[PDB]
């Protein structure tokens, strides 16, 4: 079976964007 | 003390550990271990890009529990694809390579051990290590993936070297 946790390059960068913006409190 | 994904983080399929060495076993030193995409980017944000170093240096990114040396039990029967790079390419190629590795893009099961970027005098070298050098289906698939994720020119030379040689 495939691995559970597969990320495309774009998905990796989408997560980086989210991380970058978290200087503001949710 | 186990490293695990934080709440609401995107887990990785394996824990990975950043290492470095600088020419000046314990030549190769651990930086830290991470379990999620977010933790990865946090670690990465503290590291100089390999293209911004000019002294003899290496970064290593290996699955947790695998030492970045061929004598490690996980590497002993393995080998690596090597690509030599003119100066100016290593930073982008390193980033593309480790994103592919972390994101499970090679699709070779447990075979990947880790990746290395080496800064040398007039070139840099990037490599990806796997467990079984004699597994031609695996090494061929790794090669195909490298071609796709590195985005280097089509005539780019890649070489496979078995560690015991």
């Amino acid at each position: 079976p495939w691995p559970e946790y597969i990320y495309t390059r774009l998905e990796m960068y989408n997560i980086l964007k989210a991380e970058h913006d978290s200087i503001l409190a949710e | 003390k186990a490293v695990v994904p934080g709440p609401a983080e995107h887990p990785l399929q394996y824990n990975y550990t950043f290492w470095y060495s600088r020419r000046t076993e314990q030549n190769i030193k651990q930086i830290g271990t991470f379990a999620s995409v977010e933790q990865f980017w946090r670690f990465y944000s503290h590291m100089v890009r390999p293209g911004d170093l000019t002294g003899h240096s290496d970064f290593h990114l290996f699955k947790e529990g695998i030492k970045p040396m061929w004598e490690d039990d996980a590497n002993k029967n393995g080998g690596k694809w090597i690509i030599r790079l003119r100066k100016g390419l290593a930073s982008r190629c390193w980033e593309n390579l480790i994103l592919a590795m972390l994101g499970e893009q090679f699709m070779v099961g447990e075979e990947i051990c880790g990746a290395v970027v080496s800064v040398r005098f007039q070139e840099d070298i990037i490599s990806i290590w796997n467990k079984t050098a004699s597994d031609q289906a695996t090494t061929a698939r790794i090669r195909d993936t490298l071609r796709r994720v590195l985005n280097l020119p089509p005539n780019t030379i890649m070489e496979y070297k078995t560690h015991t040689d």
